[PDB]
């Protein structure tokens, strides 16, 4: 995608994380596990869900058919009505679908976007702290409890601590 | 000790389209489009709808005997015409502005049929003789019930001057025809009078209508040919008849009590005993999709029509394999 | 010491909407859309509309003496009617392809006009006595200015055979009308002749109309109706008129003598003693918008019409609280 | 934003500068300011305009309502009439609409990409000779003097003279 | 040592627009609309159209006998006719709902012309004196080839009652007329009786023509007028003629032996001698593009058209200078 | 560009890359030359090809006018006739020249983001065994054979080994 995360330096998502869209995983003596950002995760929802509402409400005042009869000598109106008729839904079904083509491509990049800007929060909190392993994961060079860890997700990591 | 940066999957195969890759599997997405129908003409909204069946709009109008079904019909929400209905005009000829009068009862839901001029009420006119066999009831020869074809009575056919005045507080339709005789002969046959006419006049029309004479097919067994007109009297105006033969007379006429929403459907499906918000020509629709792909002509609250097979919105994320 | 990277903020409060996001309060923006009007009717480019006030199209052509304001129009940039203008047709009837000829007019600016049959022209039919109560004059009995209502003199109408030739440049407007009588003894009263016809042929045109009796019902107090034609004489052609009866005659028809861009305008509105350069049937429009949102039905140099409440771009960047 | 720095790890705008849209600020012993990057500025102030006259000239050529009258037996026309000139109405007040939400959208994001890439091409000046703070600014490690922190701004920051 | 990232650059000088900038030169780019086209009518799909020169639809099926180049014109991929043929209808009048049949020609790809009335079977009538100076055929007087203009036999028009029977596979067009004369004493000198009809009958069709005198500009140094009816006879269904003057009547008739895709191209251009899959009245298109910006009215496999003077689209990326 | 990379911090493209869209540049002691990167070469081909098929089956279905003839008394259905043919043909038009300005937008885009992503991928393999020189290139602190070289478009630079 635009953005290099998603299916890019991170090479895949996590089965394991279910409580969200992006979190982290952690691993150390004390053990391992995944946790949702709660906050990146809800801006997403936000987004998407304004997104669809507005995909269907752009599309509410839009052409409607009507039943209109013609005698075998009024072919001309006739055809010039089957025309009209047949014209704007065809206006409207490319309107639709190449809304959901665009949309579609700029949701998925949105997502993308989401995962690189949370990897880079992360990133300038630990600075040189910590191995940038190149895949998503940062080592740190001193050892991190859970503490420690709640910290990085806090935004709290207290770098000259350390 | 490390932390990791990443994002969720799970074992989705739901795929979206972008521009510049298709077939994309997501971890969420939204079908927005409605592909299913119940297949059945439905009540729209409790009112049932006005089922012609085999009849027509001029059948039914005019009062065809195949369509006594409808000799007084309740308040519809639609009306469902098939495309080829066999009961349409018995005895073979035209209807003048049709389909202007079919425009004009999508913007009706209910008549209430009234006499205007009875037919005992024609004391120097034989009234009870005007019937064919293209037009049969029971066996019998028998013609359009709203409307009295006349014809003359001991060998004459005075002049006719009647008037009917609309104090009712709701528009009339009134219908009204003429007989087109097969030649000479049969002009004198029935009315006697060679050279006829029928003037019809209201507050706005100015009608002289003239029998025409020409050798014509036989159609439904018959080479005669009946000519039918109409026109909305308003409240407060009078109807004016005069003529010296070929008049087809009204005998009943319809009240527009209700005007609003409604149109003719175009359908050879039949009631389904059931009920809807939303109508098809091919069936009911039931859902809350903003989009449907059904049938373009549909009558209620329904989601936008489209071409489409399918519109399906990505909100998560490119799932992994 | 340090050195940081920033952007702009100020006190604007100013929103845009986006798809994802509603209200984002940016730095700077620019409306695009004109929501405002005058709420008058106005000179377009100088050149003032004609304001047919409480007349119509009909009323103001065949010269309705309640429309005398509008004897000698110069020319319009467009045209203003009402709705249901009061002093349309004085005595009752119909105007033949009434809407074609309106239609004709969104292509005029000017007509001028001139004298084709003189009213004194008439030796052997009395020509002052054509009138009706139906269009009255200071408290007399008068008629439309431009047509000649002919009857009987000395109990005798003979054939009338008149011919007019366009040696004008200018394509030529002519009207001219048939009466119908109540009854027989009506047509006898007024034409004597009992049968009658009038035969109108140009080197396109080839008509021949005949009166029609029928029971009417009083419009205006008469129950005798006329009927009004037209057609547009080429240069160079003749128009040929021939009758023994019920011809209301042309007396002026008008030359177009300026083609263009103009507009049949439906408002309720009178002159606001202003200019303007586009101009609605609400008011007129002042801005340098592309877009407006007052009325579709537009005439001038114009922005473009939507149905939006607010079109807002962003121009600047989402501002700090 | 997509890019991540407008109210992202850049966390609030500078009511301080009024020159431009982006910008630098400094402090040192001899005091503190803002300077607009006058490139960058004028870069967007080009984009958005241009954007502007594409979005008012492809609207140029639009639908125009003509007024037509039709009499009391002329229905069926009449109502095709108004539904022709209706549906191109929606067509347009569509097209309209939506072309806003989506520009605003890009546009929004455009800024944001801006800011990033400046912040960048600053961050690839100065390298390890400045601690990245993680909120937009960096701290020097030796004195920058108002000298120094022009050459900043210029391009021209000498990496191995520091 | 070091390694580096980057990216291609060419010589190429195309540029393409986006939303933000103009003319941004790229290192590949694709055109997608079709600016040219041959000049030429040709060839659709190898079936040559037909090309009625200065004839027009009216002079071909009526048979003007300035159009004996369209005696029997062979299947057609579809017809061009000019904006102002001059062979039209020789002697002057009008075809009724002309419009309408050129229409029902944009189905249509071949007619096969048959005899239904023999011009020596009008045995108590003259049917070899019917022409006019109006429609000459080397130097001498003729007359539209497939009607008949028939006129009195020895100071005697007695009534004609003819009638055909379709009892061909295919539908049938059958084209008669009216002759209006001048004065009620041409009228005798060409059919003897004063008041004359004619009267035309099928399954459907109920006609009455009565001939219409008029005072009339010479158009083509003829006063009198031709007014042309057709209609669609149905297989099995018969077509009743009754009149007893003024009648044109069918010598030949037209058989719909194929239907389909077909169209009636404006163009004053001639036969290219040429083939192409794609036509429009400027000239032939061959692309493969998915535009063009020719001409909108087209017929073939052709490309959309759209009123750009350029589509250009981005491939490659930024080239540098 | 959004992207921050083509025309951005890499000044310019290269003549003498004629293998593909993007790729590397080396030079050591055994001399110099450019080489594709073909995944990302590939991959772009691919994104646009779909994108060029797909805006012209959009295009597939539009509005297709048909020859139409009234006579002197049918004026206002001419005109109507003449309104809803040029007004399909204007929003058509609309539709397909606004297509290409935003596609046209979105594939330049696309390339600059495909140019910083494989930049990014070789940064986070070198890491900081390499001096980044701020305009697309590194400078090694190690010297670096055509093996080396090879290893680093290869995604296998052995960081540990250096
Ligand atoms: C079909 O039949 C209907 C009903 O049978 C006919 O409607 C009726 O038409 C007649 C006229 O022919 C009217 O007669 C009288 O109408 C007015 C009423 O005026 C006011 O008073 C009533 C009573 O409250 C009120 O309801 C009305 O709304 C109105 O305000 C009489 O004034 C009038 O007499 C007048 O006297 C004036 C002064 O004394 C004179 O200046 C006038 O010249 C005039 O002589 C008249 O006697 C009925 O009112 C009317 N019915 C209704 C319900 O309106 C209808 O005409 C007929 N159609 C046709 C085509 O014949
Ligand atoms: C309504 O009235 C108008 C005007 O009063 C009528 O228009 C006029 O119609 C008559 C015919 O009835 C024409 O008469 C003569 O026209 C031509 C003129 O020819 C040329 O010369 C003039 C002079 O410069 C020039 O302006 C013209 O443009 C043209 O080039 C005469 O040649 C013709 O006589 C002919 O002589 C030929 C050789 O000698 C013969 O072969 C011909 O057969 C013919 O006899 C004739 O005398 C007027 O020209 C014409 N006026 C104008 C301005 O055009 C109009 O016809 C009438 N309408 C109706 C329906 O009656
Ligand atoms: C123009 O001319 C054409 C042809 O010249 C006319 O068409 C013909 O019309 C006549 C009636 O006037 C028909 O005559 C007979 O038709 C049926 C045929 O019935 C079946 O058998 C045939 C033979 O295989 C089959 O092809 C048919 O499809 C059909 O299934 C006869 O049965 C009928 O006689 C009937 O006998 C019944 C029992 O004995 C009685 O109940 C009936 O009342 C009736 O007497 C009759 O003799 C022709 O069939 C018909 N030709 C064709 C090809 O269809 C056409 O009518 C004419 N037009 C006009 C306007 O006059
Ligand atoms: C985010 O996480 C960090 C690290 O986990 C939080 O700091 C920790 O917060 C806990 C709970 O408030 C503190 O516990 C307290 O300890 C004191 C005495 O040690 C005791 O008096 C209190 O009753 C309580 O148990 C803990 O001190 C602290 N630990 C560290 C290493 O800082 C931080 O509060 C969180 N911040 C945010 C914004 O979520
Ligand atoms: C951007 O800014 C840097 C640093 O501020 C500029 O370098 C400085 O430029 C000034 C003005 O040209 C130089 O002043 C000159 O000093 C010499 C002798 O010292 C004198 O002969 C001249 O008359 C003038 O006063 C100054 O030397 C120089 N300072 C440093 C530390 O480099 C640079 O020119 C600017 N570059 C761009 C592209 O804007
Ligand atoms: C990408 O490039 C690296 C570095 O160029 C590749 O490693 C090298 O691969 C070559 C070819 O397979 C190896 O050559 C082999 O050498 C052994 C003994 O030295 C010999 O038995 C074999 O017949 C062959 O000649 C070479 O050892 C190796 N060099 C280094 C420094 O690692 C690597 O294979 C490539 N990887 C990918 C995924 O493309
Ligand atoms: C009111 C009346 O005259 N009714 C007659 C009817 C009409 O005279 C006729 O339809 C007017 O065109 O004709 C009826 O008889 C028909 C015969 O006139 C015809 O020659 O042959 C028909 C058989 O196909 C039929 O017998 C009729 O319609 O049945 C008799 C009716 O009382
Ligand atoms: C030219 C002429 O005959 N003018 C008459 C006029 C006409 O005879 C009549 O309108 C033709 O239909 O009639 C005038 O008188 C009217 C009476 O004919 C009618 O019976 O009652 C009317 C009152 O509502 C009226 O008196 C007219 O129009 O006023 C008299 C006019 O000179
Ligand atoms: C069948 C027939 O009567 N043919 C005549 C023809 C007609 O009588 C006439 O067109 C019916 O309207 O008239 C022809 O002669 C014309 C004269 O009638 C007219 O007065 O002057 C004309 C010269 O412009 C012409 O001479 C005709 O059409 O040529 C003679 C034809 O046999
Ligand atoms: C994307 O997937 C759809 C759905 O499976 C594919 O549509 C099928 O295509 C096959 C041939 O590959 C046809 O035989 C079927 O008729 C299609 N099935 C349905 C349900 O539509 C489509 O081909 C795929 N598109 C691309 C570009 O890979
Ligand atoms: C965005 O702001 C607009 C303008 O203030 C809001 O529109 C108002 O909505 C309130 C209810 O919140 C209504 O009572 C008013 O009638 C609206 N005022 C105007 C001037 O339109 C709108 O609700 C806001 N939208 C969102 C999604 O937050
Ligand atoms: C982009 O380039 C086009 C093509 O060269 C320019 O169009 C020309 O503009 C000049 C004036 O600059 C006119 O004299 C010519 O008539 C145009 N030539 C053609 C072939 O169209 C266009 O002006 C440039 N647009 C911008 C915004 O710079
Ligand atoms: C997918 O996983 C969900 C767990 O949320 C489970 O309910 C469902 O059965 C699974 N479906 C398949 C096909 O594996
Ligand atoms: C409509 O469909 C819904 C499922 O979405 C279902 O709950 C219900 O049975 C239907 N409602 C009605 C009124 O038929
Ligand atoms: C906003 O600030 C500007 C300074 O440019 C000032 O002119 C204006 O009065 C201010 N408006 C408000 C509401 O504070
Ligand atoms: C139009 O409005 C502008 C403000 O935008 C104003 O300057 C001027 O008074 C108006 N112009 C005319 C010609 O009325
Ligand atoms: C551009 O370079 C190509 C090499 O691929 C060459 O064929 C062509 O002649 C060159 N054109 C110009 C104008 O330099
Ligand atoms: C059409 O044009 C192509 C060039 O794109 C050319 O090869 C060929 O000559 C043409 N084909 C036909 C059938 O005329």
């Amino acid at each position: 995608g635009l953005f290099g995360a998603i299916a890019g330096f991170i090479e895949g998502g996590w089965q394991g994380m279910v409580d969200g869209w992006y979190g982290y995983h952690h691993s150390n003596e004390q053990g391992s596990g995944y946790a949702a950002d709660k906050e990146s995760t809800q801006k997403a929802i936000d987004g998407v869900t304004n997104k669809v509402n507005s995909i269907i409400d752009k599309m509410n005042t839009q052409f409607e058919a009507v039943g209109r009869e013609f005698n075998n000598l009024e072919r001309r109106i006739e055809n010039l009505n089957k025309k009209m008729e047949d014209g704007f839904l065809d206006v409207w079904t490319y309107n639709a679908e190449l809304l959901v083509l665009m949309e579609n491509e700029r949701t998925l990049d949105f997502h993308d976007s989401n995962v690189k800007n949370l990897y880079d929060k992360v990133r300038l909190q630990l600075r040189d702290n910590a191995k940038e392993l190149g895949n998503g994961c940062f080592e740190f060079y001193h050892k991190c409890d859970n503490e420690c860890m709640e910290s990085v997700r806090n935004g709290t990591y207290d770098y000259p601590q350390y | 000790d490390q932390i990791c940066i990443g994002y969720h999957a799970n074992n989705s195969t739901e795929q979206v389209d972008t521009i510049m890759e298709k077939n994309v599997t997501v971890t969420h997405a939204q079908d927005i489009l409605e592909k299913t129908h119940n297949g059945k003409l439905c009540d729209l909204d409790g009112v049932k709808p006005l089922i012609l069946r085999d009849c027509s709009v001029a059948g039914w109008l005019l009062g065809n005997p195949m369509c006594d079904e409808f000799i007084n019909v309740p308040e519809w929400s639609y009306i469902v015409e098939k495309a080829n209905p066999v009961n349409d005009l018995c005895y073979p000829g035209d209807f003048n502005d049709y389909e202007e009068l079919k425009h004009l009862l999508s913007r009706i839901n209910h008549f209430e049929k009234i006499q205007i001029i009875p037919k005992s009420s024609w004391s120097s006119h034989e009234a009870s003789l005007g019937v064919s066999s293209a037009c049969p009831y029971q066996g019998k020869s028998s013609f359009f019930r709203n409307v009295v074809w006349l014809i003359k009575k001991n060998s004459t056919y005075p002049t006719i001057k009647r008037s009917y005045n609309n104090t009712n507080q709701e528009d009339l339709l009134v219908l009204w025809g003429i007989h087109h005789p097969n030649d000479a002969a049969e002009q004198t046959k029935l009315y006697r009078n060679p050279t006829t006419y029928i003037s019809v006049g209201t507050s706005t029309l100015n009608q002289r209508l003239v029998p025409r004479i020409a050798t014509r097919s036989k159609v439904n067994g018959q080479n005669g040919r009946m000519e039918f007109f109409w026109t909305i009297l308003k409240p407060n105006d009078a109807i004016n008849f005069e003529s010296n033969g070929n008049f087809i007379a009204p005998e009943y006429a319809y009240k527009i009590v209700k005007k609003g929403d409604s149109t003719i459907m175009k359908s050879e499906l039949e009631y389904g005993n059931c009920n809807t918000k939303c109508q098809t020509p091919m069936g009911a629709i039931n859902s809350s999709m903003p989009f449907h792909n059904i049938h373009p002509l549909t009558i209620g609250e329904c989601p936008k029509y489209v071409k489409s097979n399918r519109l399906v919105l990505a909100t998560g994320l490119r799932n992994s394999p």
